[PDB]
């Protein structure tokens, strides 16, 4: 009978976390430049509530937008670990996805998914600001739906147990 | 026999290699799941993780995705656990099945504890008996599993052992003794309880219960060695540490390593049982925790040991001292210790 | 090349012990002169360049080494003359080029220093030209050049706790190590790499 | 109709194992394009040599290719080697 | 989503004309389908509302208005699915209308009559982003693919196809197991005349 | 390792590497690489010079 | 002023200089491509498989 | 060196602080004005209008019967495959279909 | 000209345009294109494997520039965001279905680009 | 001395004293210095293999004097003791004992000093700098090891041990 | 897009900051790390007592 309360509060919590998705001000390369372009007037992330916070403690989203090197992989892992829960990960660009242009390099991790778990991938090089906004909006929709995906079954009285 | 237990795999590879192990790990969203997946996945093996874990954004599933590289690790979401079709699909292209599903310590209802252990283990074993391509089935139970155990978890784990051995006779029943690590429920629970009370750790008995802690890395090595040995098929291996300690001795060792003075505040066992039975139970407060505190979980010598699968476990003082670095007591120290 | 040009022959006039070899080309600019400089007479040459009138108004524009152990004329082998910096690449094993710009003479100079000793040791002009610090650090970490008498010898672009010279023909692009995350270590480790091949 | 791997079938189909169903190609080549082009009939052209560009304009198809319809056997269909179209003489 | 049309925007001939034409439900839901600005509901001009440029296969309705205050805001789409504020996304725009909405060209798809786009027999209907759904793209050899072993065997058989050893009882001529050759080719010299 | 990657690729296949050198100024690097190739080939880009495209887009890149 | 001409439509003609000074090369580039001429197809094949051949030498180009 | 030309920031407008930049601004405005006048005088603008007839399987070099049968075999009901038009467009080199953007540019409203 | 998502085109008859010439594979700067070819039983030259690693792709258009039959192109679709690195591993199935979905707009843009010198 | 190893580059004991009221002093030999390393000048070139060997010995001495601090700050004191780390790095140097070029030895000494400074100042991760301190033929002292290869391949040759294992995956 | 035309943005921000998890660094003093924000919250809610809204209001 506790499901009567949590499910509306589940919806409220999901709406609150999707309406204040704060990503970490952490960019690396041309992908970071396009990420900055995805914040300014033309494509306003503030419309969906996406405002950048400078510290991982105050950030819900880790936006890995750039090339991850072997000299940086421990840094990215530490940044992911120090981010307060719940947290999601968006890999923007071919370098973050699977290495991209530098996949055959001696000092490239060949994807940030080898270091930290990635929740969503945006493929472009660089992804357009529209592509990044699409990825962010899809991630917000998914994390809104992730609190209750129907895992709990329904008994004879249609209340999840 | 007509079901081959042979598992020829190459363990000399790395993350981006191929070992030949296709494994489905049920119940990997807990504590030992990520480590078992990493042990399988770090030699270049395909690993599937069925799960129905609520709050899919928890770090457990995401770190499960990190057990193997891209194209090797797959995560099944919304596993029914009551669908024979789903069980068949989960192990369709797998020759290794590792069942870590067990009643959580938070649970106190016998029917739900019986459900998870007995029902899920029986269904997994039956599915393994219908797919001829499955070579090995490793089922994880607890060390103090017996039908007379007061704990529903241990009782239903003994029942699950029997059910798995009946359905899939070539199974390997692992019974680890108090696995500890970083995301464990032993050292992490000790640290969190001592930090939340700040004055003591709550004990509900004389703390004379025997513990034989074993490192999670050692457990993963045991799994790999069991996969490397055909003699382990259909056998019971108890995975204990090098030595046996009481709960009082474990508290003393943790206190000595961390430097925190050990304060053990006693509460009557009957009162603790009443309040845990009649109130909501979560990870840090449960009748299962109380009962296991009043039970011995060690190697009883009735079956094969960790030495039979040839893993030399590290000492509990060594492992704990590795895992208590940042919770150390800050007493009087050298000026050279200021620079960290 | 219809502009006023003059060779920097005063350098070899002053040092009076160096066989002067100069090249101009229309592949380069019309104010660009290439000169061969011995390894022994490099610190003195740079002192003279830095503190001599009509040369003192100079800056170090570029500095890099060439691993000519695997330099082969893939096409037009027979067209190679006897007076070619390509020939000088052929005969030797390494060569460090320094590109300077002189503002007084509005000229570009490119000194080539030939290295045949196995240790690839050469004096460092880091104490003369402030540019040479990071440039020579890059040259040393990428090509294994041992810059004697250098202000700072620490690596510039290479990963921590790694010793290699990636910018060599012997070193493969994919390298020898790959950084993964190890659950048993709860941190990033380095392992042998099984990279993809096209 | 003839069994593949036979001398006659191999000699006919450029010493390749002919498949009539073409769904084997749908699997192996990941496309039903073989069936889709088998749907297209034979084009009959008066001239001895035809020109195929793949479409209506240059750069809208494939580079120009000239197919000889004056074969050893009269009226022998000839397939484009860029597209899948087949051409033949009007009468023979 | 209360006050889809603001009161000052309802004191406008555009609102009343739209209400008389499309009815209250369609008039009110327009501010929810494609919320852009309070004054942009149905078009910037007040004497009327922007005529529907076209209709989508998924029920989306596309409009173009040159009176917007910025040049990059003249073409827009109102979606059929508008359940939540952050519900609709840019993957619901089909192939034909993607270019028209993105100002790649001034042509737009038409249901009938002259068309600006080809309509071939192999065309597939546009689909939204299928990731995080059971219909996501699965590599042929991925663990998620239930038929991965066929693809892996096809990979291996191209360079190292294994020898199919006999499995069961077989004819023995001494120490040799007699099993017929499985070669599809036939040695016609052995069967001739 | 952009220099090594360029050295392991043909001239045109290493041209996009210069876009990512200065991603703020992504066309001036292209111009420098193309000028180097032309100087190696001993020619000049008559079409680019007469269409004024290179100078115009380099000034746009500077902006 | 014309009425059916791009010159009427726009004042800027980014091809007037190129057609004035290099009309032969302009016509060769416009009319001949890799879809109708064997030489252009060979150049296209060698250009996107091995790339243009560059004469040996050292160049330094600064922008 | 003996007679430098200094640019001094004096007013709110950087362009106004320099005679050349004012002339550049006036040149830009004059170009816009004359382009607008030239386009308004004609009253319309040619535009590229796509057509499915561009994407056929056979060019004008083929007979109208062959084009018609190939288009009917692939089930294309949008391309104009009538034998009359195909015969009157045999081996022709027309440029392309073009439409006209007719001035003034205004929104299509619904006023009732 | 926008370089969006790599896709495989087909002739209006339905036959796939790619002739398995590997020019895009040779011209790919990041080596993201892997092509394996086996002649079809009818005798044509077609790919049995045509994979593009969208994680290794820099979206540069060299594949469509080097294609002599305009088989591989980059459609305008930029909303190709995926939740799985495996989902980002495009194969011939995905490329062909994407080209089937996006052929009309791709055809329109390619027609306009062809008409520029024409 | 204007160097990172200078005697004045020591962290003061207090906020108002260096060491005491009657004397100065500090520790930069066994711990890190007060000021970061701006420059690391080249080793003076050694004309003798004797001087190259002396440089190697002095570098190893500096490393050994600094390994307890490295173990303490990187939380790897359980993987190996200080003496075990010293012995492992000694084995690493012994594998390089065949060097005979003084210039190459000077370059190696410079690289080793730089790496030691990197590990000293937390620049490198503990999981990456431990490869030099990791044991060669023995397991790490912080986790359980498997002796299945030792038992099953009892007294068999290294050739047979490699043969039964293989050098390539068995599925492809 | 938080609420209709961004009407409930502040409510969403406050609730999200509620839902966000907090961990105290193990090298920091837990007591002060938790107490100083509590003291700041107590002090910042004493501001409204020092406010006039009219004559002696
Ligand atoms: C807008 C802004 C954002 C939102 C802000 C919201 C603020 C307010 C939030 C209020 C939340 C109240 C939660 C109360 C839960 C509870 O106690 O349930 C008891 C009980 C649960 O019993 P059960 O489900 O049968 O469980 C039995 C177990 O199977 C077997 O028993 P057991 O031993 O396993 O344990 C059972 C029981 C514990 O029971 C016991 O310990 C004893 C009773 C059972 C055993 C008895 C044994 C015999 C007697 C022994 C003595 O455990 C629980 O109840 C667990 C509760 C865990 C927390 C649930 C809520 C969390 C989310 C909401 C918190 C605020 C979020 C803010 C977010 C940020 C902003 O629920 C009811 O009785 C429900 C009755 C039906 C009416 C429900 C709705 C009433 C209110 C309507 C208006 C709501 C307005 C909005 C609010
Ligand atoms: C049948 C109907 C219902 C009957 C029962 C009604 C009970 C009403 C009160 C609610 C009590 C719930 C149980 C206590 C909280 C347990 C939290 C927990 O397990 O944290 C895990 C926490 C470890 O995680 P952590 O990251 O350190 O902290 C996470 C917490 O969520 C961090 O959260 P936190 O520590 O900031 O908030 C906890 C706080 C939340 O409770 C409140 O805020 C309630 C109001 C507080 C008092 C002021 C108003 C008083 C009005 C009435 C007079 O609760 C208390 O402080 C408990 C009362 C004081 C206990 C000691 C003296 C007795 O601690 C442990 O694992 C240590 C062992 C915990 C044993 C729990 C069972 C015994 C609790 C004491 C009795
Ligand atoms: C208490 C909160 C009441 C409003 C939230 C209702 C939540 C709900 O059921 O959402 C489901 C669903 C989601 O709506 P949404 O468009 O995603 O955003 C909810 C906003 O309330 C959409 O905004 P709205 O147009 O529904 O709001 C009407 C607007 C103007 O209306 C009035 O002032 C009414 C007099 O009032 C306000 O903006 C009030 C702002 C301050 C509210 C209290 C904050 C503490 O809302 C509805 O189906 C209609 C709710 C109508 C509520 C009146
Ligand atoms: C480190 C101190 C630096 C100098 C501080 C100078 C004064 C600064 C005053 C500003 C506020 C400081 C923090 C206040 C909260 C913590 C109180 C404290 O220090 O307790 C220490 C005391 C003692 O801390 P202790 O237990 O660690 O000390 C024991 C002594 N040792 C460790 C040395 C052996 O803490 C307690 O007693 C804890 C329980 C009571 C906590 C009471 C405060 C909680 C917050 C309530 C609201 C406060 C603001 C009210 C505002 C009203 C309107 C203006
Ligand atoms: N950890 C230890 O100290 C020891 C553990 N063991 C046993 O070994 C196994 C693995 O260890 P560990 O990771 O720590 O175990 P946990 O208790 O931490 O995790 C239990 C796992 O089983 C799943 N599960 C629990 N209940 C159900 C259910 N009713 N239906 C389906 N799935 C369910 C959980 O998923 P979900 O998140 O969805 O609930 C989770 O994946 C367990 O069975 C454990 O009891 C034995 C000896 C010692
Ligand atoms: S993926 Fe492309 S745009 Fe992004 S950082 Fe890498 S090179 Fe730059
Ligand atoms: S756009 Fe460039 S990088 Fe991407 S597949 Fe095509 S050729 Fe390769
Ligand atoms: S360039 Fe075109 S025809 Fe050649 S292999 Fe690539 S896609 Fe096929
Ligand atoms: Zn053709």
């Amino acid at each position: 009978r506790v499901d009567y309360i949590v499910t509306p509060i589940n919806a409220v919590v999901s709406w609150a976390r999707q309406g204040s998705f704060w990503p970490l001000t952490f960019g690396l390369a041309c992908c970071a430049v396009e990420m900055m372009h995805a914040t300014v007037s033309r494509y306003d992330f503030d419309r969906f509530g996406v405002i950048f916070r400078a510290t991982p403690r105050q950030a819900d989203l880790i936006l890995v937008a750039g090339t991850l090197t072997n000299k940086m992989a421990p840094g990215l892992r530490r940044l992911y670990e120090q981010t307060l829960d719940p947290k999601w990960v968006l890999s923007m660009g071919s370098c973050a996805n699977g290495g991209g242009y530098y996949h055959y390099s001696y000092s490239v991790v060949r994807g940030c998914n080898r270091i930290i778990p990635v929740d969503i991938y945006v493929p472009g090089c660089p992804p357009t600001a529209e592509a990044l906004m699409f990825g962010v909006l899809q991630l917000q929709k998914s994390l809104y739906r992730q609190i209750n995906e129907g895992e709990k079954k329904y008994n004879k009285k249609d209340l999840t147990y | 026999q007509q079901r081959s237990t042979q598992l020829k795999f190459y363990d000399g590879g790395n993350r981006q290699s191929i070992s030949g192990i296709r494994a489905t790990i049920f119940g990997a969203t807990g504590f030992m799941g990520p480590y078992i997946g990493a042990a399988l996945g770090y030699i270049g093996s395909d690993v599937i993780f069925p799960h129905n874990h609520v709050y899919a954004y928890d770090d457990y599933v995401k770190e499960l995705k990190l057990c193997a590289g891209s194209g090797q690790s797959y995560i099944m979401r919304h596993f029914n656990y009551d669908d024979d079709n789903m069980y068949d699909m989960a192990i369709k292209n797998s020759n290794v099945v590792i069942n870590l599903v067990g009643s959580r310590l938070q649970n106190k209802n016998f029917q739900k504890a019986a459900y998870a252990n007995i029902h899920v283990a029986k269904k997994i074993a039956e599915a393994c008996a219908r797919n001829p391509n499955v070579r090995r089935l490793i089922h994880f139970s607890a060390a103090g599993a017996d039908t007379k155990s007061p704990s529903p978890d241990l009782h239903t784990k003994f029942h699950g052992e029997e059910a798995v051995l009946n359905a899939f006779p070539n199974a390997t029943i692992f019974r680890p003794c108090t696995v500890y690590g970083m995301q464990d429920y032993f050292i992490r629970h000790w640290i969190k309880e001592r930090d939340w009370w700040y004055h003591f750790n709550i004990v509900t008995d004389d703390c004379t219960a025997k513990r034989q802690p074993i490192l999670i890395n050692d457990v993963a090595q045991c799994v790999l060695n069991a996969l490397k040995l055909q003699e382990s098929a259909g056998q019971i291996y108890e995975l204990g540490g090098p030595h046996v300690y009481s709960r009082l001795e474990v508290f003393e060792m943790l206190a000595n390593l961390s430097g925190r003075p050990p304060k053990l505040a006693h509460i009557p066992h009957d009162i603790a049982l009443k309040i845990t039975q009649n109130f909501y139970n979560w990870e840090f407060f449960n009748m299962e925790k109380v009962i296991k505190d009043k039970l011995d979980l060690i190697v009883t010598g009735k079956h094969k040991t960790i030495s039979d699968l040839y893993v030399q476990p590290v000492s509990f003082p060594q492992g704990a001292e590795q895992f208590i670095d940042d919770v150390r007591y800050r007493g009087v120290e050298t000026h050279d210790n200021l620079e960290k | 090349m219809q502009n006023k040009y003059m060779q920097p022959i005063q350098l070899f006039i002053v040092f009076e012990k160096l066989n002067s070899k100069m090249w101009i080309s229309k592949k380069l600019n019309s104010n660009h002169s290439i000169a061969l400089i011995p390894s022994n007479w490099f610190y003195s040459i740079n002192l003279f360049l830095k503190r001599e009138l009509l040369f003192s108004n100079i800056t170090l524009i570029e500095n890099s080494a060439i691993d000519t152990i695997s330099y082969n004329l893939e096409t037009n082998q027979n067209d190679l003359d006897k007076t070619n910096i390509e020939n000088y690449f052929f005969k030797n094993k390494m060569l460090v080029f320094y590109n300077y710009y002189n503002y007084f003479l509005k000229s570009k100079l490119t000194l080539f220093i030939i290295l045949n000793n196995l240790n690839k040791s050469i004096d460092s002009i880091d104490r003369i030209f402030a540019n040479a610090n990071w440039l020579e650090r890059e040259t040393s970490e990428m090509y294994g050049i041992n810059y004697k008498w250098k202000i700072d010898t620490r690596k510039l672009l290479l990963d921590y706790s790694k010793i290699e010279n990636p910018m060599l023909k012997e070193f493969q692009s994919e390298g020898t190590q790959d950084a993964f995350y190890n659950i048993f270590e709860n941190q990033v480790v380095v392992l042998k790499n099984e990279t993809v091949e096209l | 109709n003839l069994n593949p791997y036979s001398y006659e079938a191999l000699k006919e189909n450029h010493w390749l194992v002919s498949d009539s169903s073409k769904k084997n190609s749908e699997w192996t080549h990941k496309s039903n394009a073989e069936q889709l082009i088998a749907k297209v009939p034979i084009i009959y052209v008066d001239s001895n040599i035809v020109r195929c560009i793949g479409g209506t304009e240059i750069n809208a198809g494939h580079p120009q290719v000239y197919i000889q319809l004056d074969t050893r056997k009269h009226g022998t269909p000839q397939t484009c080697k860029y597209c899948g179209l087949r051409y033949a003489k009007k009468m023979d | 989503g209360l006050w889809s049309w603001t009161i000052n925007q309802m004191l406008t001939p555009k609102f009343w004309v739209h209400l008389r034409r499309e009815g209250f439900i369609k008039t009110w839901t327009r501010g929810h389908k494609a919320s852009r600005h309070a004054h942009y509901v149905g078009g910037n001009r007040t004497d009327g509302y922007t005529k529907q440029v076209g209709e989508d296969e998924f029920g989306n309705r596309y409009y173009e208005d040159f009176d917007v205050d910025h040049k990059n805001q003249r073409r827009w789409v109102e979606f059929s699915d508008y359940f939540m504020q952050m519900w609709s996304n840019g993957d619901k725009v089909p192939v034909g209308w993607h270019g028209w909405l993105s100002h790649q060209y001034d042509d737009f798809p038409t249901r009938t009559g002259n068309s600006a786009f080809v309509k071939h027999h192999y065309l597939k209907q546009h689909t939204a982003n299928l990731s995080n759904t059971p219909l996501n793209h699965v590599p042929q050899g991925a663990p998620q693919n239930l038929n991965r072993m066929r693809f892996i065997t096809a990979q291996r058989d191209r360079s190292r196809a294994p020898w199919q050893s006999p499995k069961g009882e077989g004819v023995f001529q001494g120490k040799k197991l007699i099993v017929a050759s499985n070669s599809p080719f036939i040695d016609d010299m052995s069967i001739r005349d | 390792g952009s220099e090594k990657l360029i050295e392991d690729r043909p001239y045109l296949q290493g041209m996009p590497y210069f876009d990512r050198f200065d991603y703020v100024s992504m066309m001036v690097q292209e111009h420098a690489y193309c000028l180097g190739i032309e100087s190696l080939l001993g020619t000049t880009n008559y079409s680019a010079t007469f269409t004024q495209i290179r100078t115009m887009y380099d000034e746009l890149t500077r902006i | 002023l014309n009425k059916e001409n791009f010159n009427r439509q726009t004042t800027v003609l980014p091809h007037l200089v190129l057609s004035y000074l290099n009309k032969n090369d302009y016509n060769l580039k416009n009319t001949k491509n890799d879809y109708n001429s064997m030489e252009e197809l060979i150049t296209h094949f060698k250009y996107w498989s091995k790339g243009l051949k560059v004469e040996s030498g050292y160049t330094y180009q600064s922008v | 060196k003996y007679n430098p030309e200094l640019y001094i920031y004096k007013t709110y407008d950087m362009a106004a602080d320099d005679p050349v930049w004012r002339q550049v601004k006036l040149d830009l405005e004059w170009t816009f004005e004359n382009i607008a006048e030239r386009r308004e005088s004609l009253g319309y603008m040619p535009t590229f209008k796509g057509d499915p007839n561009f994407w056929q399987a056979l060019d004008n070099s083929f007979s109208p019967e062959n084009i018609a049968q190939v288009q009917s075999s692939i089930g294309d009901k949008v391309t104009n495959i009538d034998t009359k038009a195909l015969a009157l467009n045999h081996q022709t080199e027309e440029y392309h279909k073009t439409s006209k953007l007719v001035y003034p540019i205004r929104t299509n409203l619904v006023v009732e | 000209l926008f370089r969006g998502e790599h896709a495989l085109r087909r002739y209006p008859t339905g036959e796939e345009r790619c002739i398995a010439c590997k020019l895009c594979q040779s011209a790919c700067p990041a080596r993201a294109i892997t092509i394996e070819t086996e002649p079809r039983p009818d005798g044509s030259r077609r790919t049995v494997r045509y994979d593009i690693d969208m994680t290794k792709c820099i979206y540069c258009g060299f594949c469509q520039e080097a294609c002599p039959v305009d088989a591989i192109v980059e459609g305008p679709n930029y909303e190709q965001t995926a939740y799985l690195h495996e989902d980002l591993f495009y194969d011939k199935y995905k490329l062909l279905e994407n080209g089937d979905k996006w052929e009309p707009q791709i055809a329109r843009n390619i027609e306009y680009l062809i008409n520029q010198p024409l | 001395m204007n160097h990172y190893w200078g005697s004045s580059n020591t962290i003061p004991a207090s906020s108002t004293q260096n060491n005491n009221y009657f004397s100065g002093g500090g520790n930069n030999v066994t711990i890190r210095g007060n000021e970061i390393m701006e420059r690391l000048p080249s080793q003076t070139p050694s004309q003798n293999m004797v001087q190259a060997s002396m440089k190697t010995l002095r570098f190893y001495r500096k490393f050994c004097r600094l390994i307890p601090f490295i173990l303490r700050i990187h939380n790897i004191g359980t993987k190996f003791t200080a003496q075990q780390a010293m012995i492992n790095f000694g084995n690493y140097i012994r594998e390089r004992n065949h060097y005979r070029d003084p210039g190459l030895i000077d370059h190696r000494i410079q690289l080793g000093y730089e790496l030691l400074y990197e590990a000293e100042m937390h620049f490198s991760q503990h999981t990456i700098l431990m490869q030099y301190l990791s044991p060669y033929n023995t397991p790490l002292s912080d986790r359980g090891y498997s002796y299945l290869e030792k038992v099953k391949y009892g007294n068999k040759s290294k050739f047979l041990q490699g043969f039964y294992k293989g050098n390539k995956p068995t599925e492809f | 897009y938080v609420g209709y035309r961004g009407r409930l943005q502040y409510i969403a921000d406050a609730l999200k900051l509620f839902i966000k998890g907090i961990v105290v660094p193990e090298g920091s003093n837990k007591f002060w790390f938790v107490a100083i924000p509590s003291a700041a919250g107590a002090i910042c809610y004493t501001f409204w007592i020092n406010s006039m809204w009219g004559p002696s209001v």
